[PDB]
């Protein structure tokens, strides 16, 4: 899914 | 690699890892300096350590596979670089969670100059 950390 | 924690948030905590997680506080976003702002950016510096802790892994491209087992995570076998990273994400996918309570709007999009002071890991 999108993204981040 | 990114896509499996961006679906893991996005499952754990009902929010899109973009962009709820991506530019909060002072650790959620691109490395990270200073004192966590609060319980979620602590998430982030933990998260950010443990990647640290994998320094001939690629965290951010490298991609493993995992499962439910009714709501827990269970890391699949993959590369010892696949699992350990694997296990950096349940925890901070799980430590976000555990914190959706004080998530707080007013820490997206925190400027840079604010984020003072030293810890290490």
């Amino acid at each position: 899914a999108l993204v981040y950390k | 690699s990114l896509l499996e924690f961006g679906k893991m948030i996005l499952e754990e905590t009902g929010k899109l890892a973009i962009p709820s997680y991506s530019s909060y506080g002072c650790y959620c976003g691109w490395g990270g300096k200073g004192t966590p702002k609060d319980a979620t950016d602590r998430c982030c510096f933990v998260h950010d350590c443990c990647y640290g802790n994998l320094p001939d892994c690629n965290p951010k491209s490298d991609r493993y596979k995992y499962k439910r087992v009714n709501g827990a995570i269970v890391c699949e076998k993959g590369t010892s670089c696949e699992n350990r990273i694997c296990e950096c994400d349940k925890a901070a996918a799980i430590c976000f969670r555990q914190n959706l309570n004080t998530y707080s709007k007013k820490y997206m999009l925190y400027p840079d100059f604010l984020c003072k002071g030293e810890l290490k890991c």
